């Protein structure tokens, strides 16, 4: 669906195609990102699509054409333009609300070890190389997280 | 397949395919035309109304036989949508035919379980379906209602969820008929946690408790005329769980075994399987160590009704029978000492008497009193001395007694019930020490399976005893069903109209075990030595005819054998005989035997009898009956029950043939169709505000914000009220929210889908946030 009009600023498509720039892995610097690349510069600029999502602007593509195929700014920006036209992204009642289904006792703390396995398992499975970089040093003297303080704290920045 | 893929070959005969699906609903069916017309024979009938002339509907059966009925009579047809409808409570006409044709239709595709509303329905198949693996386990696993087809391990899995959202003790009674399906099932339930913990003594804990029941059965499991696997004895099974709902622990708790079979056999049954798995020569070396033959007919106290089932493979049994034992770390001593006290009760019947030329029994002869005393580990002199003559403690001396020969049989007899019941109870004690865990318990998921209702063409005490149970948990069902459940709308003051849903058995529960009942009358009776089977007869009629409607004439037939009254029962008037309640009531033993059994030297025999004191102590087995089995409905009182209602189609162990009067009669005493309508006509889930804010905020937080107190109720209303739901089905009580039939299943769907997506766009914040991480590297290089 390519055809999208662009409510940017011209001050705005200058800014985001800088942030282009530094994603631009190629020899030549012929100012193209891979298939694969877009989900981690729309998340740069300061959206956060979820994976569906960001295949969903990418034309659902294949294994080895997120590895291989090129795109240039310009059709990056249209897909940028739509993802930043999603803002049912949850707000911090819902997100603590999620994580409140884990707390058995209702104190507000969650263990340290199950707020790990749930982002790992469920929902859009993360990484566990994800999951230790994320949860570095957010546990407490007994090994739990308190889930207002992480929803927070992944809420800002 | 699609969603039916995870139960593989099983997935047709639990769901049909959507193929099959719309090809129903193409069918041809007319509205005004199609309907259920009744029958004399097969009940109700499906018809096509042809015309009607003076409130006469003329109209031609499925059989192609025309006939006119009045105005009740005709009935409608649910329409093709709702052929093989997995819940009946979601029928549109709800009357007899359209559950009986909804049970055939699906009972013809093999589909066996069929939901009631809040509870299940099966038909026994008569036939292994591939139903009950692992595969099919793992398919059921955390799976709503909505998700999942009826069967066993469904409600298994629901009661499991019941369990730990709600942090309490739960129940499956499977109730039915003698033939029905309750031990079978009761072993799914079984299986499926066993199966569940197996994923995530000699055997290990979920070998052990699939094991307990192959064990049992051998003992308290026979041959009667409607079930070549009846159990003989009422088990209670606890599976305990932890916290977090992993197997902890199992405990079996037995009631009265029917210790009249050891010695005695109608004729349409055997003695319990253990005596003909044994005789079966699949392990000759147990026929060498209990002296025997392999002819069951040498065997008076177990050849007097059949000895061979069609059915039954006792070599392939006695095999089952004793890796049971092995599985559940029995030694070789406990195990043999089993078997050779088993050989000794086979002996025991063979030990003849005769009388002392010029009133006195003596032995004709030893060899079988040798025998079984080489068993027992006594001395065959002190054993046929102490038949023979007992002593009689004459306050500071000892005087002996004489014995008649009837006195004798009938003492060693007694022996011989005593020792098998006792070594049945000492088994469960046995079992019950392999599955005790060090692990810790929070909740169990306790299973009720007892011996079934049943009607013989002789009923005695045995049979009254076994029916008062059924009568028992019948009344559990209209108690909790009915009553409660309108009380609770009361109690919350929910708008209701109380319905009289006919469904009341305290009259006859009350004639039993009420004082100056039957058990009580008996009771009384067991006091005084100068009473007979008469006196006591006279004083059931005295007390009870004319006087309480339950308490009939007995309906004797030419023929067919004596009955001195008849009791309306839920499920059938049953005629019962009285001969010799008394002495089964008081079940006096000969104490010098006793003795000598206590002095064994078979460590087993001794331990058996170590404790022995019983009389007319004062404490009677009905007694104890009514008390046990007070203490178990008042345990499952405290309890979330779930009910399995077991169908047996037809008296012919015939799969696949339904018996319409049978079935039908079946579903009139259970009170299938009035606990449908109660799931209907009520509010058959509910939740305290707290509860209900706690799970369902959720659902959508900004109805009840963070901030400030809100009322539990208003949040409750805000809440439901800002929800995609249909706003009719939910009403308001004093401490709780109350659910029309479904409305609970579809918040937990969308409680389910909600907490999806947060997960997913908590994850899609944190991929943002370990990008904008690396995002910020590249802008330092
Ligand atoms: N679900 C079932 N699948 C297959 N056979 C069954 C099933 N339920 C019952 N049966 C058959 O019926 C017989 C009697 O069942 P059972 O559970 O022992 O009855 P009861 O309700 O008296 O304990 C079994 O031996 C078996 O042949
Ligand atoms: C049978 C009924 C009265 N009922 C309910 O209608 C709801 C219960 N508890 C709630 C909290 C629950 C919701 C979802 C899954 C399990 C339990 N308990 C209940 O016993
Ligand atoms: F015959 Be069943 F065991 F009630
Ligand atoms: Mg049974």
């Amino acid at each position: 669906p390519s055809k999208i009009k662009i409510e940017f600023t011209p001050e705005q498509i200058e800014e985001f195609k800088e942030a282009f720039t530094l994603f631009d892995r190629t020899p030549k610097c012929e100012m193209k990102i891979t298939y694969g690349q877009c989900g981690d510069v729309l998340r740069a600029l300061g959206q956060n699509p979820t994976q569906a999502e960001v295949l969903r602007v990418l034309g659902k593509p294949k294994q080895e054409e997120l590895n291989s195929k090129m795109m240039d700014f310009d059709t990056f920006l249209p897909m940028l333009q739509h993802i930043s036209k999603n803002k049912d992204t949850g707000t911090y009642e819902d997100f603590v609300e999620g994580l409140r289904v884990f707390d058995k006792e209702g104190n507000g703390t969650v263990m340290g070890a199950e707020l790990r396995h749930v982002l790992a398992t469920l929902g859009e499975k993360l990484t566990e190389d994800e999951v230790e970089k994320l949860m570095a040093g957010q546990e407490d003297s007994n090994g739990c997280i308190n889930y207002e303080a992480f929803v927070k704290h992944i809420m800002a920045g | 397949d699609a969603e039916m893929a995870a139960f593989g070959e099983a997935a047709p005969y639990l769901r049909k395919s959507e193929k099959e699906r719309l090809e129903a609903q193409t069918r041809p069916f007319d509205l005004k035309k199609d309907v259920f017309v009744p029958d004399d024979k097969e009940e109700f009938v499906k018809a096509t109304i042809l015309s009607r002339e003076g409130g006469k509907v003329t109209a031609e059966t499925e059989h192609g036989k025309t006939v006119t009925v009045k105005e009740d009579q005709v009935l409608q047809q649910n329409p093709p949508k709702f052929d093989k409808i997995e819940d009946m409570a979601m029928l549109t006409f709800l009357h007899e035919p359209a559950v009986l044709y909804n049970l055939k239709e699906r009972y013809a595709s093999w589909m066996i379980y069929t939901y009631s509303g809040l509870f299940c329905v099966t038909i026994n198949p008569y036939k292994w379906l591939p139903v009950y693996n692992a595969e099919v386990v793992a398919a059921y696993r955390g799976k709503k209602r909505s998700e999942a087809p009826p069967h066993i391990f469904s409600i298994s899995d629901n009661a499991y969820q019941y369990m730990l959202t709600d942090r309490e003790n739960q129940s499956i009674l499977i109730t039915g008929e003698s033939g029905a399906g309750k031990t079978v099932n009761t072993k799914r339930v079984i299986q499926y946690f066993a199966v569940i913990a197996a994923i995530g003594g000699k055997g290990t804990l979920e070998d052990q408790i699939i094991q307990a029941n192959p064990a049992l059965e051998a003992f308290g499991n026979a041959k009667t005329v409607r079930n070549d696997n009846s159990s003989r004895f009422g088990k209670f099974i606890r599976i305990h769980f932890g916290a977090t709902g992993k197997l902890a622990s199992a405990d079996i708790e037995t009631y009265l075994l029917e210790k009249s079979r050891v010695i005695f056999q109608l004729k349409a049954e055997r003695d319990y399987h253990i005596f003909y798995q044994i005789l079966s020569n699949k392990k000759p070396e147990l026929l060498d160590m209990l002296l025997i033959t392999n002819n069951p007919y040498d065997y008076a106290f177990i050849s007097q009704g059949e000895t061979t089932v069609a059915s039954i493979d006792d070599a392939e049994e006695l095999m089952a029978t004793d890796n049971a034992f092995d599985v559940l770390g029995f030694t070789t001593e406990e195990k043999n000492s089993m078997y050779k006290l088993t050989g000794a009760i086979m002996h025991f019947g063979n030990m003849k008497f005769k009388l002392k030329q010029r009133e006195q029994a003596e032995p004709d002869g030893t060899e079988e009193a040798d025998k079984s005393a080489y068993l027992m580990g006594l001395n065959s002199a002190d054993l046929l001395k102490g038949l023979c003559h007992p002593r009689v403690k004459v306050g500071n001396e000892y005087v002996t007694k004489g014995q008649n020969v009837q006195q004798v049989v009938y003492a060693k007899g007694a022996l011989a019930k005593a020792v098998y019941e006792r070594m049945f109870n000492w088994m469960v004690t046995r079992i019950n020490a392999t599955l005790e865990t060090k692990q810790p318990r929070q909740y169990f998921i306790g299973v009720l399976d007892i011996a079934g209702f049943e009607i013989f063409d002789f009923n005695s005490f045995e049979q009254l005893c076994i029916n008062f149970t059924n009568e028992k948990l019948q009344q559990f069902f209209n108690h909790h069903m009915f009553v409660l459940e309108q009380e609770e709308y009361k109690k919350e003051g929910i708008e209701w109209e109380f319905i009289d849903f006919g469904m009341d058995l305290q009259a006859c529960i009350d004639l039993i075990e009420k004082p100056m009942g039957i058990m009580s009358i008996l009771e009384e009776e067991c006091m005084f030595p100068k009473a007979t089977d008469m006196t006591f007869k006279a004083k059931l009629f005295d007390n009870h005819l004319g006087k309480s409607s339950n308490f009939q004439k007995p309906r004797n037939i030419k023929g067919k054998p004596e009955a001195h009254f008849s009791l309306i029962h839920y499920a059938g008037t049953v005629d019962y005989n009285i001969i010799g309640w008394l002495q089964k009531n008081k079940d006096p033993l000969n104490e010098t035997v006793v003795d000598l059994y206590k002095k064994s030297s078979l460590k087993m025999l001794s331990s058996l009898f170590a404790n022995y004191a019983g009389f007319d102590s004062f404490q009677t087995v009905s007694a104890l009956h009514r008390e046990n089995l007070n203490k178990l409905m008042t345990n499952l009182r405290s309890t979330h029950p779930h009910f399995v209602r077991c169908i047996i189609p037809n008296e012919t162990k015939s799969p696949g043939v339904i018996d319409n009067p049978l079935v039908m009669h079946q579903l009139r005493c259970n009170g299938v169709l009035e606990g449908i309508r109660i799931c209907r006509k009520g509010f058959p889930n509910r939740i305290l505000y707290g509860d209900f804010r706690q799970r369902y905020r959720i659902l959508n937080p900004a109805a009840i914000p963070e901030g400030q107190f809100i009322d539990s109720r208003k949040g409750a209303e805000k809440l439901l009220g800002s929800l995609d739901i249909d706003h009719n089905q939910y009403k308001f009580g004093h401490t709780k929210v109350f659910f029309k039939a479904g409305l609970l299943g579809l918040l937990e769907e969308m409680r389910d889908e909600r907490l999806s997506r947060i997960i997913t766009r908590i994850q899609a914040q944190s991929r943002g946030v370990l990008s904008r991480m690396e995002f910020k590297k590249l802008l330092e290089r």
